[PDB]
């Protein structure tokens, strides 16, 4: 009755990874268990339609 | 192999069906040197637990022991684990403390029980107030073990919910109470359900305090599972009436059933190991002067005649038949609800409040509400098919269904409701503080006055 | 006319000295007019015939508390496990004398099983201490048992809450094998070098060797172990200056005894300050009415607060163990116990030896590496991450751009597709 | 960050009906017009834009 | 202002009510109308209490 992690993350708590150079998306949640970095890149969400 | 049959004084069980319970039985008898052996003790005492365990064993080497208890104490079965870390022979632990929420095995012990664990049972008692909407709750402990565990998977469906659930901390009692401080816990309740953790005594102690403060009204329910209620031959004093347990001791399916079927467990493990392996008799040879081929993981899905009687990893049932009852104004367990191998079956599922509880009662608090499905205003739809959970921005509603055009019954088809009116009530019951008690017309538009009929 | 106190017990001096303490208790409470007996069993071998004889010694005794005082057993089962379970029939709780497992730690299958020492898992606490003292933080954990280690576990997790910190990697495996060596080179691997081991005495033999065989008892390493690992080959496989712990009375069996019994004395005393006084009922024939005053002496016990003792203070924590010990601190040096510490109730105190590590100087091993090596994975992200197959083998088609600057590239290891 | 907002369920029951694994799966389908929307971080669809 | 609701006291503590009207302050001004002797048992309650 536990949640886990995966992807990225769930390499990274696993010990099979150090640091993580990618599109991080922040959230509140992930700052929780480990910590962020201040972003280099700053970019919001929006919707692609035809 | 020899089976040794021992019982108390349970559910008024005699000795002679259990002679008859052998003789149709075992028709296809490949193990040849089987033999049943009934018998009766008042003494519930370990030192006769002991002695009787040690002249069966000594009794021509019985590998098979078959007990059910009619007391309260299951620490008995923690004895029959003692007897199971120095036997090492398959024991089966059948009625009362013999089959009580225990709270570890071992893996040195060779002892298993009838029933479930005690995060099967709360899975049940979540699915019940998942379907009665009950996101109100309180958890009421004491220091009776098997809390931690019990707590801690309360915690993790909370942590994990996908419904929102309405939690205050947990209360604990620590000692007997000097209702001074723990009346001030009891006062620290958590509307709308109780439920409670204890042992029997502890719960004729909470339920005396909760009669003598008041309690037992008709908002605060009651439900507890059967390491609080206790046994069903005897009921203490001291009830309050509407008080749901969820056990699996069921007086349809009685205890000569449990046995028999325990004995068609042991009797296939044991044809199906006498195929594997030859020497199958195996035991200890006597208590006096202190194995590998042994049933520990080897009979772990067993199943006779159809039955969902397959073994655990912790030593009980995978999928036992609970049943859940509740107590009249008449002092009778009446049968309410039963739990299919996947989901959990409401007979009742009209469901009754058995108002003959208390002195003083109003029906206050609850409106009843009616509405018509208009498209920017109430929108209704289907609960959710993979997990039957309204999502908390909308609301519950039922809906008398009639079947077909030929037959009057119709159901309370329960469904979703989200829509601007829906946000109306919910902010309503925000401000003015009244519980809403949703549904719909069923006998068709807004309203008109058909020659003086509306 | 008499109360009876039941002791599992073997020497003779000690069963004289018993006497004497119970004369001592018998000594003060000059207003208390009912007289004290002993009762005591001695070695079998044979456990159901230990029951038996405890259940036709202390049903028929109407005892209050049992003292259960067999270290040396040849057994290696190692179970007081009878006394208790006669003794939860009632809810009656034996002082247990013995052990430290999280087993009879336990409160979910021992009820009310109190003893007079902490489990293991405190000296995680002292070694918790042990980062208070070398200021340490990355940790790596080797835990052989099951049973105790989740215990273990959980109370180095909570020590680490207490610092709002994590531990770097934690292992359990099963007790007996001898491949566990791919874990210590992951171990190597590791940027720390704190080596917390929880294991029995061929375990620690197994690791020692293990040690021995990859060379993981160089410079910078930290071994630091508990009471198990100094015992049989696991002594005598241990490298020379590796840390070990040591219980102040704790193999001394017969002053710990006799502060016990003084516990159980003046517990007895303050238990019949107030009224309600129920005997154990004499179960032995056809009597299974419950000693309803178990949570009263529960009450009783859990809440008594002693200052006298020759072990210490004395007094019984949340779960009943012995609060605030003083600890010993032992080095190996060439073979040879040598003392380099002590511990009060929350502090550590070296002494003026020097503490002497197996890698170079005495001075101590800061083992936090600057990480030369660090591990990079990504997401395949379209305008961030392109990841392209090789031309012919291992090598990458150097472009330009449009200002001819080539791309730097970089050499990555990358899965085909999905699972499906 | 959808599951967390309080009003936000019903795109959140209309969008796990069709996950999809890559984004490079989602840009495809709406090119071949197998969806209607699509909601990503907004320089990366500039880019692909 | 953020006024909240009278807390009404009627004689010395019974201790099984006037402790739960405590327990409903939340706020920072606490406006006490007793005798002195009521305000050594209210502050001698509320030290108790925290
Ligand atoms: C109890 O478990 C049994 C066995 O898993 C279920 O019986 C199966 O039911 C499905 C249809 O729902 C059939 O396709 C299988 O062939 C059945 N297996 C057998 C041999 O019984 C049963 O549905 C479960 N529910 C109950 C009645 O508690
Ligand atoms: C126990 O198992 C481990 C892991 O497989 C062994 O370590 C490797 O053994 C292989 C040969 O099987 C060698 O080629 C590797 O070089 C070893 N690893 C390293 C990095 O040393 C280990 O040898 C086994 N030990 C025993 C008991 O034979
Ligand atoms: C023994 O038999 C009696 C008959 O009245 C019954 O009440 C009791 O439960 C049995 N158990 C004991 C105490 O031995
Ligand atoms: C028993 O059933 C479990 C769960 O399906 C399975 O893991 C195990 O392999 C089965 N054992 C047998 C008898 O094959
Ligand atoms: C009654 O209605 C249900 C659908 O609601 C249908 O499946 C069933 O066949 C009907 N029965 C009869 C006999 O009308
Ligand atoms: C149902 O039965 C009634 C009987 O009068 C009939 O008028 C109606 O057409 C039937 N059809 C429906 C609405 O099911
Ligand atoms: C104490 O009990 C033992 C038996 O356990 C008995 O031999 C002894 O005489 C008793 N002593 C007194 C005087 O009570
Ligand atoms: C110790 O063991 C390692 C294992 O790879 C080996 O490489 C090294 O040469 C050995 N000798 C030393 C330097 O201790
Ligand atoms: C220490 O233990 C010994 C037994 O080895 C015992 O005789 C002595 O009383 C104990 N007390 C001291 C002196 O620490
Ligand atoms: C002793 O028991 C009686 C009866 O239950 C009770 O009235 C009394 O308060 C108890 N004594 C104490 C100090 O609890
Ligand atoms: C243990 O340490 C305390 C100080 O915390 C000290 O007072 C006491 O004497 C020590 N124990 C013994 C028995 O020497
Ligand atoms: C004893 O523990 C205390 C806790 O404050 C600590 O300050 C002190 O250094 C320790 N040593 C002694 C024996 O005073």
């Amino acid at each position: 009755n536990k949640k886990e992690w995966n992807g990225m993350m769930g390499e990274l708590l696993s010990g099979q990874a150090d640091m993580i150079v990618a599109p991080l998306t922040i959230n509140n949640e992930r700052a929780q268990y480990i910590e962020f970095s201040k972003p280099f890149k700053y970019q919001g969400l929006t919707i692609l339609v035809k | 192999l020899n089976i040794a049959v021992l019982l108390g004084h349970s559910h008024d069980v005699t000795e002679r069906e259990l002679r008859n319970l052998w003789g149709p039985e075992q028709a296809t008898g490949l193990p040849l040197d089987v033999n049943v052996v009934a018998l009766l003790m008042n003494r519930t005492d370990p030192k006769s637990l002991i002695t009787h365990v040690c002249d069966l064993m000594s009794g021509a080497r019985i590998h098979g022991l078959v007990f059910g208890d009619d007391t309260d104490q299951e620490a008995v079965a923690q004895m029959l684990d003692f007897i199971s870390s120095q036997t090492f022979i398959p024991i089966l632990g059948i009625h009362g403390g013999a089959s009580m929420i225990m709270a570890d095995k071992d893996p040195t012990s060779t002892f298993f029980q009838f029933g479930a664990s005690i995060q099967q049972q709360a899975t049940v008692m979540l699915k019940i107030m998942q379907d009665y909407d009950w996101h109100v709750f309180s958890l009421v402990t004491t220091i009776f073990p098997g809390y931690r565990d019990f707590i801690s998977f309360i915690k993790t469906t909370v942590d994990n919910s996908f419904v929102g659930w309405d939690m205050q901390n947990v209360i604990t009692l620590d000692t007997s109470f000097e209702d001074a401080k723990t009346q001030v816990q009891l006062k620290k309740i958590h509307s709308s359900v109780i439920l409670l953790y204890c042992s029997k005594d502890e719960a004729v102690l909470i339920l005396s305090e909760a009669r003598s403060l008041g309690l037992t009204g008709y908002d605060f329910f009651w439900i507890v599972p059967s390491l609080v209620s206790g046994n069903t031959e005897l009921i203490p004093k001291e009830f309050p009436s509407g008080l749901i347990s969820v056990s699996y001791d069921d007086w349809d399916y009685s205890l000569e059933a449990r046995v028999r079927d325990g004995l068609g467990i042991l009797t296939t493990a044991a044809s199906s190991m006498l195929e594997k392996f030859s020497y199958i008799p195996e035991a200890k040879a006597s208590c006096y002067g202190q194995p590998l081929h042994t049933l520990h993981q080897f009979m772990v899905n067993v199943t006779w005649d159809g039955k969902d009687l397959s073994f655990t990893e912790e030593g009980y049932q995978v999928h036992p038949r609970l049943v859940v009852i509740v107590l009249n104004k008449d002092r009778e367990w009446e049968k309410v609800g039963k739990w299919e191998n996947q989901t959990l079956s409401l007979r009742h599922a009209v469901w009754p409040r058995y108002k003959s509880f208390s002195d003083c009662e109003p029906d206050d608090n609850h409106l009843s509400i009616v509405t018509l499905e208009e498209a920017p205003f109430v929108i209704v739809e289907d609960i959710d098919p993979l997990t039957e959970t309204c999502v908390r921005n909308t609301v519950p509603c039922r809906k008398f269904v009639k079947i077909n055009n030929s037959t009057n019954e119709g159901m309370n088809v329960k469904k979703c409701c989200k829509g601007f009116c829906i946000d109306i009530l919910k902010k309503l019951s925000r401000t003015v503080k009244f519980t809403y008690d949703l549904y719909l017309v069923t006998n068709g538009k807004h309203g008109k006055k058909v020659n003086n009929v509306w | 006319k008499i109360v009876n106190i039941g002791a599992v017990l073997s020497t003779r001096k000690h069963e004289q000295m018993f006497r004497e303490a119970v004369n001592q208790a018998n000594k003060r409470h000059g207003s208390w007019k009912i007289q004290l007996n002993a009762t005591s069993v001695t070695h079998k071998p044979n456990a159901i015939q230990m029951a038996l004889s405890v259940c036709e010694d202390l049903i028929s005794s109407q005892v209050y508390a049992i003292l259960v005082s067999h270290p040396p057993t040849p057994n290696d089962h190692f179970t007081p496990t009878p006394v208790s379970y006669t003794a939860g029939f009632y809810r009656i709780p034996v002082l247990g004398l013995t052990t430290r497992m999280s087993i009879y730690s336990d409160k979910s299958i021992h009820l009310s099983f109190l003893r007079t020492v902490p489990p293991y898992s405190h000296q995680s606490s002292v070694w918790f201490e042990m980062m208070r003292v070398y200021n340490w933080n990355h940790i790596i954990l080797l835990v052989s048992d099951d049973h105790e280690g989740r215990a273990a576990q959980k109370r180095l997790e909570t020590l680490l809450e207490e610092r709002e910190s994590k531990a770097e990697k934690v292992l359990q495996f099963d007790p007996g094998t001898k491949n566990v060596t791919a874990l210590l080179m992951e171990a190597r691997e590791l940027e720390a070098r704190v080596i917390i081991l929880s294991a029995s005495e061929d375990d620690a033999a197994t690791v020692y060797r293990a040690a021995a065989m990859l060379n993981m008892t160089g410079s910078g390493y930290v071994w630091l172990v508990g009471e198990r690992e100094i015992s049989g080959n696991a002594l005598r496989y241990a490298p020379d200056g590796i840390i070990g712990l040591q219980l102040i009375n704790g193999k001394n069996e017969s002053a710990h005894i006799s502060d016990a019994v003084g516990v159980v004395a003046q517990a007895v005393h303050e238990l019949l300050e107030k009224e309600n006084i129920t005997d154990p009922p004499r179960g032995c024939v056809g009597n299974t009415n419950i000693w309803k005053t178990g949570p009263l002496f529960k009450r009783v016990l859990m809440s008594s607060k002693y200052a006298d003792g020759v072990t210490g203070r004395v007094e019984f924590n949340e779960d009943g163990d012995r609060k605030f010990a003083n600890y010993s601190i032992m080095n190996l040096q060439n073979r040879k116990l040598v003392q380099v510490g002590i511990y009060n109730g929350t502090h550590v105190i070296p002494n003026d030896r020097k503490i002497i590590w197996p890698g170079g100087e005495t001075e101590k091993p800061r083992g936090y590496q600057m990480s030369t090596r660090l591990k990079i994975v990504t997401i395949h992200q379209e305008p961030f991450v392109y990841v392209k197959p090789t031309m012919s083998d291992g090598t990458c088609k150097e472009e330009f751009t449009v200002n001819g600057d080539p791309v730097k590239k970089v050499i990555c290891t990358g899965p085909n597709d999905t699972s499906p | 960050y959808f599951r967390r907002q309080v009003e936000l369920s019903t795109m959140y029951r209309h969008m796990e009906k069709h996950n999809y694994e890559s984004a490079a799966e989602a840009i495809q389908a709406v090119r071949d017009n197998k969806l209607h929307a699509f909601i990503w971080d907004s320089a990366v669809l500039e880019f692909e834009a």
